[PDB]
């Protein structure tokens, strides 16, 4: 039933992030290249086509705590976005409102979380939301 | 139902027949996960320091090599900023009879004798090849800063 320790799982995610996956519409990497705890990550999501998020690059901060991947990571958008599940004033992603986080499985990863957020951007309830001006970011 | 005899074997030899200058304890939740502490080798710029390392025995082990990484920041041509180790018995030259304690003293051996000439070396390598004297003092500086507590 072998489990992979947090640190080694994150090492794997570090390598996958550098190799990139699929069409490159989501990407991730360490926020601090000298962070041996591999805790703080930078996430990137290309807004999907035919949505009000299109042609915009969203940057996010993903925090992988001590219990990751048994426990979901914390996520917040840096780039301002109007999207269900994202606190409109802080960019914080409400875990309970995002299925992948609400129903987290230890088989998930930063990649999966970013792909889920991008998929949710295509939802009927999100794709039509008027967005703030491009380039704005939340504080902290 | 548990671990392969081999893993039990080594795991027990460790918490029994300890490697000199190296501490190796099992994790409290993962029987394939070990918390290692390597004493800086005598006469090395790391002498006097203690370095944390983590070791994980993959499922497919012995086939696959064990995974090891430093958790203490160290200035060395073969250890990167994230503690990843460039040791070949860990990638290319790995095979089943090596076991764990071959890897451990080997890693200690790397500290005792850096390989700045390694293709995938650091950048610390550059400073080790060109100004070894300064590199050695910086390794000592980093030992004072990160490996004395």
């Amino acid at each position: 039933g072998v489990k992979v320790p947090r640190n080694f799982r994150l090492l794997e995610e570090l390598e996958e992030g550098q190799k990139g996956v699929g069409d490159g519409t989501v990407s991730w990497g360490l926020e601090d290249d000298e962070d041996m705890t591999l805790t703080r990550w930078t996430g990137m999501i290309i807004g999907p086509p035919r949505t009000n998020y299109e042609n915009r690059i969203y940057s996010l901060k993903v925090e992988c705590g001590p219990k990751y991947p048994e426990a979901p990571p914390s996520v917040r958008f840096v780039t301002k976005i109007n999207m269900n599940g994202i606190n409109n004033s802080s960019g914080m992603v409400d875990a309970r409102s995002i299925p992948v986080l609400a129903k987290w499985q230890n088989s998930y990863s930063i990649k999966v979380v970013l792909q889920e957020l991008r998929r949710l951007m295509m939802s009927k309830e999100n794709m039509k939301l008027p967005q703030p001006p491009e380039g704005q970011t939340y504080n902290n | 139902a548990g671990l392969p005899r081999r893993i039990i074997k080594e795991t027990q030899r460790l918490l029994a027949e300890p490697v000199p200058g190296i501490k190796a304890e099992p994790d409290e939740s993962n029987a394939r996960y070990f918390h290692v502490v390597i004493a800086g080798p005598q006469d090395s710029p790391f002498e006097g320091g203690t370095f944390k390392l983590e070791l994980f025995l993959p499922e497919e082990y012995p086939m696959a090599a064990p995974k090891v990484r430093f958790m203490t920041k160290i200035y060395h041509p073969n250890v990167d900023k994230l503690g990843r180790i460039c040791l070949d018995i860990l990638k290319d030259k790995w095979s089943p009879a090596l076991q764990i304690r071959t890897v451990l003293l080997s890693i200690q051996a790397l500290l005792s004798a850096p390989n700045p000439d390694d293709p995938l070396a650091n950048d610390v390598a550059e400073q080790w090849k060109t100004n070894e004297a300064q590199a050695i003092e910086t390794a000592r500086a980093w030992t004072r800063l990160y490996a004395m507590n």
